[PDB]
C-alpha cells in the first residue's frame, strides 16, 4: 500500500546543522540514518503520549498544551508554550 | 506506615502459583511495588481530572493514567483487566 | 455481612480500601466509584505479573519460596516490567549476571 | 576553505543562533503522519507542531553533545553511530 | 499594607497565590501564611532569573530580554542550571562551548 | 489554561534593571517559569502535609518543599526571602 | 559527641573493588579508589541532607527509614522493600 | 578457556559478586561515614538501623549502577581497565556533573 516515510523529510543539512549546534567537528556518513531512527522514536513517544491527552479529553485538535504535558511525561519540562 | 498489602499479595500468589511461598523481605518488596504503581496511577489521575477542570477522578482517569504510566502490552493487558472488573462490578 | 466491592468486582485486591486511599490522598475533590475498582484490577494484574514470573525463577533455581533476588531476577528478563520498574532499586535484588562479551576469553 | 576550518566556523555560526534548523513543513507532515498512526483525523494548532520541533532539536542538540563527548573519548573527532548508542545507553534511552 | 502583597512587602500577588493553592488539590486547608511565603520564593527567584538574564543582554548590547538571554543566564549560572537542569528554554539555543580537543 | 504573571515579571524587572525591557517570547518563558517553580513547591508541599498527616498547608511546608526543590545555596537566600515576607505580613499586619 | 573524622577511608580498596565486580568490571585503575570515595561521598551528603530535612520538619531527633525512601525519591531513585 | 591470569580471576570475582545479593561495604564503617556526615548538617541526630540500611542498600545499588556505565565507557575506548576519566565521561552523560 502507500508509503509512508516522512522522516526521509528530515534532510542531511538540518542534521548535519544540528550536530554543530551541539559542537560537533566532523560526522560520519552513518550518523544521518541514526539519528532519523532516534527521532523517530522520540516523537513516537512524544506524541503517542500527547493524543492520549486530547483523546481523553474528548478533542480531535492536539494542543500545545497536551504537548506541554506529554514531554513532562518523559521527563522533559519545555518553557514558553503555556500562553 | 507505608499502606501494608500482604494478605492480597499472599492471595495472589496462591492463584498463580499454589506450591511457592514468599519471604517477609520479598513481601516488603510486594508492598513497596503496590504503593509506588498506586501513587504513579492516582497522581497522573490527579493531574489529569485537573487539567481538564474536573472535580472528580472517575474509572475514566485511572484508565488514561494506566495507558500513560504503562509500557506497551502491560499497558493493553491492564486497561483490559480494568475493564472487565468495572463490568463485572456493574453487572454485580 | 454484605458483599464486598471486591468479590462483586472478582478481585482479590480491596477495593473498599483502594477507593478510602484514593481520598485520603487529595487527588481530587470526588473519587467515583468505578475508579478504586479498575484502580485495584490494575494493581492485582500487575502483582500477579510480577509474582508469576517470581515463582518461575524460584524454580529455575530449585527454590520453593520467592525471596528479593527472584523479583528482581523476575523485572530485570521482562522487557516491560524492566521499563516500567528503571528506576526503582530493589532492596537485597543484586544484578543481572551478564558479562561484557568483549571481555571474555575468544 | 580547510574541511576542520569550516566545521568549526560552522559550530561558532551554529552555537550563536537561535532559530530552528529543521525546515518547517517536512517536520510538520512528519508529525501528522505519526499522529495518523494512532488515531485517524487528528488536527495540530500550529503552536503544537512547534512545541513539538522545540522540544525535538533540543533534544537532538543535548543528544550531540553527549555523543561527541564519547566520540572525544575515543580519541575520534568524527561522531559514529556507537557513539550515538553509548550515550543512549548511559541517558537510559535504550535497554 | 493594604493588599496582601503590600502588607507582605511583595509585588508578586499573594490573594491570587492563596486561590490557585485552595483550587489546586494540594490539601484540605491552606493558612493565610503559606501563600505569602510561596509568593516571596516566587518573585525572589524571578528577579535572580531577570538580574542574570538582564546582564546577558547587557553583554550583547541589548536592552531588551529575549529567550536567548534567559537561556545564557540559566546556562551560566551553577544554581539556576541545577534548579532548572530538565528544563527546553524554547528558541533559547546552547551556549557557546567547543571542546579545546577540537581547536588547531 | 495555566496562570499569567506578566503585571509581576514586568514589575520585578523594573525594580531589578529599570532601563530593561522583555520581549513577548521572553514574557512567555518567564510564566511557565513561575507555574513550573509554583506546581513543584506547591506538590512537594502537599506530599510533606500528607506524610506527617496535616490537614493544612501552612509556611512550614512551603519552606521545607523549598530547602529539598532548590539547591543549597539558593535555597539559602529563598528561605530568607519567604521568612522576611511572612515576618512583614504578621508584623504590620 | 566523639568528633568522628576520615571515615570516608573506611570505603576500602576491597569493598570498592567487590562493587566494580558487580558492575561487571575486569580490570581496575588504581586511580578510581579515591574517584569513588569522592563521588559516593556526594552521593551520601545530598541524600542524607534532604533525610535529615525531613526528620526536621516533623519535628524528630531520629532519622528512619521512610525518611530515607523519600529524600531518594527526589533523587529520582524508588527504593523498594523498606516500607515496613 | 584461557587460564589464571589475573584477568580469570577478574572473571571469576565478577561471576561470584553478579550471583549474590549481600551488601559488599562493611556495615559498622559504612555507619560511621553516615554519622560523620550528619555530624555537620545536626548535632544530636539518631538513625534508626533500617535508615543506615537504606542507606547502604541505595548507596551501594548507586555504585554498581554507575560502575556499569564506566566499565561501557572504557570498552568504548578499547580498553579493559576502567579509569577515572570514564567514571567522568559517565557521570556527566548522566546529569550528575553535566
Ligand atoms: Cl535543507
Ligand atoms: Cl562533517
Ligand atoms: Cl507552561
Ligand atoms: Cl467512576
Ligand atoms: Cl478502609
Ligand atoms: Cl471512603
Ligand atoms: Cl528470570
Ligand atoms: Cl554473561
Ligand atoms: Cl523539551
Ligand atoms: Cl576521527
Ligand atoms: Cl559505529
Ligand atoms: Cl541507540
Ligand atoms: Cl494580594
Ligand atoms: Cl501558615
Ligand atoms: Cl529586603
Ligand atoms: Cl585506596
Ligand atoms: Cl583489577
Ligand atoms: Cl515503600
Ligand atoms: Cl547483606
Ligand atoms: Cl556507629
Ligand atoms: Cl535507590
Ligand atoms: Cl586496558
Ligand atoms: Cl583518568
Amino acid at each position: 500500500k502507500v508509503l509512508r516515510d516522512n522522516i526521509q523529510g528530515i534532510t542531511k543539512p538540518a542534521i548535519r546543522r544540528l550536530a554543530r549546534r551541539g559542537g560537533v567537528k566532523r560526522i560520519s556518513g552513518l550518523i544521518y540514518e541514526e539519528t532519523r531512527g532516534v527521532l523517530k522514536v522520540f516523537l513516537e513517544n512524544v506524541i503517542r503520549d500527547a493524543v492520549t491527552y486530547t483523546e481523553h479529553a474528548k478533542r480531535k485538535t492536539v494542543t500545545a498544551m497536551d504537548v506541554v504535558y506529554a514531554l513532562k511525561r518523559q521527563g522533559r519540562t519545555l518553557y514558553g508554550f503555556g500562553g | 506506615r507505608k499502606e501494608s498489602y500482604s494478605i492480597y499479595v499472599y492471595k495472589v500468589l496462591k492463584q498463580v502459583h499454589p506450591d511457592t511461598g514468599i519471604s517477609s523481605k520479598a513481601m516488603g518488596i510486594m508492598n513497596s511495588f503496590v504503593n509506588d504503581i498506586f501513587e504513579r496511577i492516582a497522581g497522573e489521575a490527579s493531574r489529569l481530572a485537573h487539567y481538564n477542570k474536573r472535580s472528580t477522578i472517575t474509572s475514566r482517569e485511572i484508565q488514561t493514567a494506566v495507558r500513560l504510566l504503562l509500557p506497551g502490552e502491560l499497558a493493553k493487558h491492564a486497561v483490559s483487566e480494568g475493564t472487565k472488573a468495572v463490568t463485572k462490578y456493574t453487572s454485580s | 455481612k454484605a458483599k464486598s466491592r471486591s468479590s462483586r468486582a472478582g478481585l482479590q485486591f480491596p477495593v473498599g480500601r483502594v477507593h478510602r486511599l484514593l481520598r485520603k490522598g487529595n487527588y481530587a475533590e470526588r473519587v467515583g466509584a468505578g475508579a478504586p475498582v479498575y484502580l485495584a484490577a490494575v494493581l492485582e494484574y500487575l502483582t500477579a505479573e510480577i509474582l508469576e514470573l517470581a515463582g518461575n525463577a524460584a524454580r529455575d533455581n530449585k527454590k520453593t519460596r520467592i525471596i528479593p533476588r527472584h523479583l528482581q531476577l523476575a523485572i530485570r528478563n521482562d522487557e516491560e516490567l524492566n521499563k516500567l520498574l528503571g528506576k526503582v532499586t530493589i532492596a537485597q535484588g543484586g544484578v543481572l549476571p551478564n558479562i561484557q562479551a568483549v571481555l571474555l576469553p575468544k | 576553505y580547510r574541511p576542520g576550518t569550516v566545521a568549526l566556523r560552522e559550530i561558532r555560526r551554529y552555537q550563536k543562533s537561535t532559530e530552528l534548523l529543521i525546515r518547517k513543513l517536512p517536520f510538520q507532515r512528519l508529525v501528522r503522519e505519526i499522529a495518523q498512526d494512532f488515531k485517524t483525523d487528528l488536527r495540530f494548532q500550529s503552536s503544537a507542531v512547534m512545541a513539538l520541533q522545540e522540544a525535538s532539536e533540543a533534544y537532538l542538540v543535548g543528544l550531540f553533545e553527549d555523543t561527541n563527548l564519547c566520540a572525544i573519548h575515543a580519541k575520534r573527532v568524527t561522531i559514529m553511530p556507537k557513539d550515538i548508542q553509548l550515550a543512549r545507553r548511559i541517558r537510559g534511552e535504550r535497554a
